[PDB]
């Protein structure tokens, strides 16, 4: 399919007072890779990120249009954006192309700007929002990511075991996929700091 | 906590209405560590209330001016501005009740060195007006006209002179 | 005067504007007077006609205009602007039923009429329709209502109403009339709707010189009275 | 008549600082003192 | 010769027609807004000409959202235009952001509407100033726009006829904090300051903003406040 | 006379509506910016500080516009809010197109082409707004610019515009520094200049505003500093005044 | 400049000059003691000097109604604000249309 033209995998997972998000690194046309440093996770303010997967054209295009609407929002209002407000903003942007749709499926993860409350959601390619309490996934290798997260997720987890859970979920699911791989990057954010780690994955 | 607080105010209303002063004068000495239990700016009205219930019983001149000077010496030792000004304004009114000759005016002088210097405005209209009584009480007619007019130009910048208007009138 | 010559619709340094308030005396060239009365479950329009010629007809003179089955009105002011005002009223009453699926309230219709008149004041380059409109209608859980719409874009709802040439005289009567506590039992209403006008103009018709529209909470249809039953009420208040 | 007023005023400035010969500075002070009474109205920055 | 158009200047100062439109605001009904510690009180003056007029037909205190109310002093028929404009503009925020629009954000946009009628050259400006209230994110707000397009934030203010008496009144009459009830007692006292007749439950009309939302008062509620009102 | 629209020309020959607009800037507030190494600043005057207002924004003259630029304002408020909403929307359009910030001059020429275009097409009022610019870029670092109602601009090292801003320029040339341009030397110069223009004695901190822009580790922070730290800046100037007359 | 060669302005006076004119007209007046004339001239941002006389007449006028000859520094503090008089521009809408 068009979603299977470049591959990709984005996973988010909710912790106790923190939230983690991960993605792969491979960029390539259908069977031939090109590079291993393709960005799929974009910062939208502090303690609030977004992940994109699907057609690599619409990954870079939507991330620039959303940044266009964000900076105009944060200047007419002195405050920063709330995580629910971004989800309503993205779903508006996708539904405007109702019949010419962008081929991407976003994943939003972040904390509350005032309190510590984590937030995860994901959307369809036309903008049906969906908030959960445990994890959201998107990409070509979706079913592999559901099988790992249903077994490894625990309700209240420190940032140590949250890191080890989403690492073991992403490494085992992506190695079963063919068109995803070549490295995995992990952002784990919290109230005090932001930790970015890259994992030792199979480069085949 | 409050059921012991209102039980003292239950006895405090009994000492006021039934007409006894020696046990009430002990209560005015009793409530002096009781003052630092509620808001600082609204403790002065409770003292004002108990002082008015103390004074409006009978002309018992043995303890009225003495206990007022005691609480001023406590205000020397505790340094609350609004509470001492509440006590000074009542005392100079009590000085006028017997028409004290110099010290009523000398107390009005020593307080109005600071009242025009400090920030408050509403209390100044009354103590300017109370001096216009006592300069007329000494039959000094041009000075009392002068002190009244200075009270007029001060009176025009207050939220409410709600009862002080007719007093001025 | 300060004298801006008031040629177009702009302000004056006094704070007002003269072209709109010249349209209020544009009603007076009709040479006519209309009265609406709301007393109880019924509401009554009454308005005289003026037939100056025998060659002129009788049926094509009436100012009572049926807007909907349950909403009627009367028009004052000049004639040609009055009928075009009715066409917008008939049109937008039918868009309500189409868009919203039920019958339009009499209160909401005057908001739509007054907003059309507001644009002609706010935006220039159209003459602002020198005529006035008075409505009646029944509203459930509200009783009957009477509304007046001004050429300025003003509307209000009120019990006793005068328009035309003789507002200030007729409204002076109805303040003296509607200050007591009456129950207005549908012949109390029609009699005063005559006798408010029957202190003012000093006329004496035989019963063919007026029109009476009526509405009632027993038959909420708008209803123009018959010449025979006009003659009935003209000798029923009247012994 | 502007020039003749400059020539008299520059001579007066030398008498103020107690001289006979006239420096360049007296003509500078005479030009500033005499001229600025009428010059009003120009669109600076508008043109170039 | 400059007082007849809008698209040109005076050789010294400012626009003449906008200053004449502000003279129409001064000839309107008086109105008072007071920002309290926990809420905002609006109050206006509603006298009909005759006894015949129904008081329950046209309202002054008017809701925009469930937490945003709005009054005026000027010309009533121009008021109904930008109310209906501000209604539809408040929903367009909510369709995008799925969140009730904050009170700072309307007055950005409503003033930009009143901006646009001050353009060239065959339209007239509004003759209405506004008073906008709302309780967004705990702290209340009280704003005021004008036909020029500016917008501010008052502790307390007054507009309409005899406002300079009400300005000098409320200048003496404001403090930093009172409760919402004491704000109502002092908002009726300043409307009574310039009044002609017996102030009843129908001569005035009062709406408030709690943090629990916007509501306008019923005549029974407005009677019982005006009963034993100082 | 020649009192009509912006079209036409006068004989002899100039444009009176532009002159009426540019002269009318002298009735506005007061804004200025100074030279600085490793920084730039703006200062402005609070007008109408009557005690029944709120200041719910705490930033009125100053508008942080892109990420590393801000601007003052002087003139009609009705035209002021139109331009600031336009000018922020210019910079994000550039950023969408190139993914790099706008380099602080062609932002200015973009607005001045808009401000010009109402002088040629009829019948429009020209913008009665003049405003400044502060910013940092890759090519020249810290900058200052001066907008005009005509659509003309200029790059300055220290300027001022507004109410009594015809004698304040004289103090800037009398206190011109070059090379030495530190922020504390620049902040101390600014409070002295507003002391000459404003006739309000003792120069209350509620009557002024100071915004700065420095460059820190690749961030270009923008500081609108609060009323608590204006106090140490005012009393420092009050201290230096009493000490300076000890020689007499 | 062929006819008129000296064109001489007359600006409103300075604080030292307002101090000096005050010294001239209070000469025949009868000051009390402890009185600061410098702070009085500090209270006049832009006086004329024809109204420095007006302060000196009204301060003496306040003593006249008392049948008195004394003065205070406060009497001048009242007389400056009496002479200084403004429009008191109302409604703020004019003033803030025009920022």
């Amino acid at each position: 399919s068009i979603m299977s033209y470049n591959g990709g995998a984005v996973m988010a997972m909710k912790g106790k007072n923190c939230v983690a998000i991960a993605a792969d690194r491979r960029f390539g046309i259908q069977a031939q890779m090109v590079t291993t440093d393709f960005q799929k996770i974009f910062p939208m303010g502090d303690r609030l990120y977004i992940g994109l997967a699907g057609l690599a054209t619409d990954v870079q295009t939507v991330a620039q249009r959303l940044k266009f609407r964000l900076n105009l929002y944060e200047l007419k209002e002195g405050r920063q954006i709330k995580p629910y407000t971004l989800m309503s903003m993205v779903a508006n942007l996708l539904y405007e192309k109702r019949f010419g749709p962008y081929y991407t499926e976003p994943v939003i993860a972040g904390l509350d700007p005032k309190t510590f409350k984590p937030f995860i959601c994901s959307l369809d390619l036309i903008g049906c929002p969906m908030v959960t309490d445990d994890f959201v996934v998107s990409g070509t290798c979706a079913e592999q990511m559901y099988g790992m997260c249903e077994s490894l997720w625990e309700p209240n987890m420190d940032p140590d075991h949250l890191f080890e859970t989403i690492s073991q979920a992403m490494l085992n699911a992506v190695d079963r996929d063919a068109v995803s791989g070549m490295g995995v990057i992990v952002h784990i954010i919290e109230k005090d700091k932001i930790t970015t780690r890259t994992l030792k994955a199979r480069m085949d | 906590v409050q059921v012991k607080e209102q039980s003292i105010l239950e006895l405090g209303s009994l000492l006021a209405k039934t007409g006894q002063a020696a046990e009430l004068g002990g209560l005015l000495k009793y409530v002096r560590p009781f003052l630092n239990s509620i808001s600082k700016a609204k403790a002065a009205r409770l003292v004002r209330s108990l002082l008015d219930l103390f004074l409006d019983m009978e002309a018992a001149t043995g303890q009225e001016v003495e206990l007022c000077l005691e609480c001023i010496e406590w205000a020397k030792s505790e340094k609350r501005t609004f509470l001492r000004q509440a006590l000074e304004a009542r005392l100079v009114s009590l000085y006028f009740d017997t028409k004290r000759y110099q010290e009523a005016l000398h107390l009005g002088s020593q307080l109005l060195r600071e009242l025009k210097k400090m920030d408050d405005k509403a209390l100044l209209v009354e103590v300017q007006l109370l001096e216009s009584k006592t300069y007329h009480a000494l039959s000094n007619l041009p000075k009392a006209r002068a002190a009244l007019t200075s009270a007029r130009t001060t009176a025009n910048a207050i939220y409410c002179p709600p009862k002080l208007q007719a007093t001025l009138d | 005067s300060a004298g801006f010559d008031r040629h177009i619709t702009i302000f004056s340094p006094e704070g007002r504007l003269y072209q709109v308030e010249y349209a209020f005396k544009a009603i007076n060239q009709g040479g006519l007077t209309s009265v609406a009365v709301r007393g109880k479950d019924c509401a009554v329009i009454v308005t005289q006609k003026k037939v100056p010629d025998k060659l002129l007809d009788s049926s094509t003179v009436t100012h009572l205009f049926k807007i909907t089955e349950n909403i009627g009105c009367v028009m004052t002011g000049m004639t040609a602007d009055s009928r075009s005002q009715v066409q917008r009223a008939r049109y937008e009453a039918a868009n309500w039923k189409y868009k919203y699926g039920y019958e339009i309230p009499v209160d909401m219709l005057c908001k739509r009429i007054a907003d059309i008149s507001q644009v002609y004041t706010q935006n220039a380059e159209m003459r602002p329709l020198g005529c006035c409109m008075i409505l009646i209608g029944i509203d459930e859980e509200q009783g009957p209502q009477v509304y007046k719409c001004d050429p300025a874009g003003y509307y209000c709802g009120f019990k006793a109403t005068a328009a035309g040439v003789k507002q200030t005289e007729s409204t002076s009567f109805l303040e003296k009339k509607v200050k007591k506590k009456f129950d207005w039992t549908f012949e109390q209403t029609v009699e005063t709707a005559i006798t408010c006008l029957s202190t003012v103009l000093s006329i004496d018709f035989k019963p063919s010189e007026i029109e009476v529209g009526v509405v009632t909470v027993e038959n909420p249809k708008f209803r123009i009275l018959t010449e025979a039953e006009i003659d009935a009420h003209l000798v029923a208040l009247a012994e | 008549a502007d020039i003749k007023a400059i020539c008299t005023e520059a001579g007066l400035m030398a008498l103020r600082e107690r001289r006979m010969k006239v420096t360049n500075e007296d003509f500078k002070k005479s030009k500033e003192n005499v001229l600025y009474k009428k010059q009003e109205g120009t669109p600076e920055g508008l043109y170039l | 010769g400059y007082s007849f158009s809008l698209t040109t200047f005076s050789p010294s100062g400012k626009l003449v027609q906008i200053e004449y439109a502000l003279a129409a605001v001064a000839g309107g009904a008086p109105s008072v807004g007071i920002k309290a510690a926990n809420g905002v009180v609006l109050a206006t003056e509603k006298k009909q000409k005759s006894i015949l007029y129904d008081e329950r037909s046209v309202h002054k205190v008017e809701p925009i959202t469930k937490h945003i109310g709005l009054v005026y002093s000027g010309m009533g028929p121009d008021y109904r235009v930008l109310v209906h404009r501000a209604r539809k503009l408040a929903q367009q925020y909510y369709l995008v952001y799925q969140e009730p629009i904050p009170t700072a954000q309307l007055v950005q946009r409503v003033a930009s509407v009143m901006q646009e009628y001050t353009q060239s050259g065959g339209v007239r400006p509004f003759g209405v100033s506004l008073l906008i209230c709302g309780w967004n994110e705990g702290r209340p707000y009280l704003f005021q726009s004008d036909p020029s397009g500016a917008y501010f934030a008052w502790k307390a203010t007054a507009m309409g006829k005899n406002y300079v008496n009400g300005k000098t009144f409320l200048e003496k009459r404001y403090n930093e904090d009172l409760e919402l009830e004491d704000a109502i007692h002092t908002a009726i006292l300043t409307l009574k300051e310039s009044f002609e007749g017996q102030m009843t439950e129908d001569n005035i009309e009062v709406g408030i903003c709690n943090e629990a939302g916007f509501r306008r008062l019923t005549p029974t509620e407005v009677k019982d406040y005006l009963a034993a009102i100082a | 006379r020649y009192d009509s629209r912006t079209t036409i020309f006068s004989p002899e020959g100039r444009l009176y509506q532009v002159e009426y607009a540019m002269e009318a800037i002298g009735h506005a507030g007061t804004c200025l910016g100074i030279l600085a190494n490793d920084g730039v600043l703006l200062a402005a005057e609070r007008r109408n500080i009557h005690k029944l207002l709120d200041e719910v924004f705490f930033s009125e003259k100053i508008y942080k516009l892109n990420e590393d630029m801000a601007c003052s304002v002087a003139g009609i408020t009705s035209d002021a809010n139109v331009l600031t909403n336009e000018l922020r929307l210019i910079a994000q359009r550039y950023l969408l197109q190139y993914q790099e910030p706008i380099p602080c001059e062609q932002l200015v020429t973009a607005l001045c082409d808009i401000k010009q275009a109402y002088t040629q097409f009829g019948g429009k009022r020209p913008f009665g707004v003049s405003l400044l610019y502060i910013g940092w870029d890759k090519h020249y670092g810290f900058q200052l610019y001066q907008s005009d109602p005509s659509g003309n601009y200029g790059g300055w090292k220290a300027t001022c515009i507004g109410n009594n801003s015809a004698a304040a320029v004289s103090m800037l040339k009398q206190d011109y520094k070059e090379g030495e341009m530190t922020l504390k030397s620049a902040l101390a110069l600014a409070i002295k200049v507003l002391n000459k223009t404003m006739d309000v004695s003792k120069l209350s901190a509620e009557k002024v505003e100071i915004a700065t822009l420095t460059r820190e580790n690749g961030k270009t922070v923008i500081r609108v500093l609060k009323q608590k730290e204006v106090e140490q800046l005012i009393k420092k100037h009050e201290e230096e005044e009493a000490k300076a007359e000890r020689e007499k | 400049p062929g006819r008129i060669d000296r064109k001489i302005e007359f600006p409103p006076p300075n604080e030292e000059a307002r101090l000096d004119i005050l010294k001239i007209h209070s000469r025949k007046m009868n000051l009390t003691r402890g009185i600061n004339l410098r702070k009085i001239a500090e209270l006049m941002p832009g006086a004329s000097g024809a109204e420095v006389k007006g302060v000196c007449t009204e301060a003496g006028m306040y003593a006249l109604r008392e049948r008195r000859v004394h003065v205070t520094q406060e009497d001048f503090e009242m007389a400056v604000a009496k002479v200084m008089q403004k429009d008191s521009e109302k409604n703020m809408s004019i003033k803030k249309l025009w920022k």
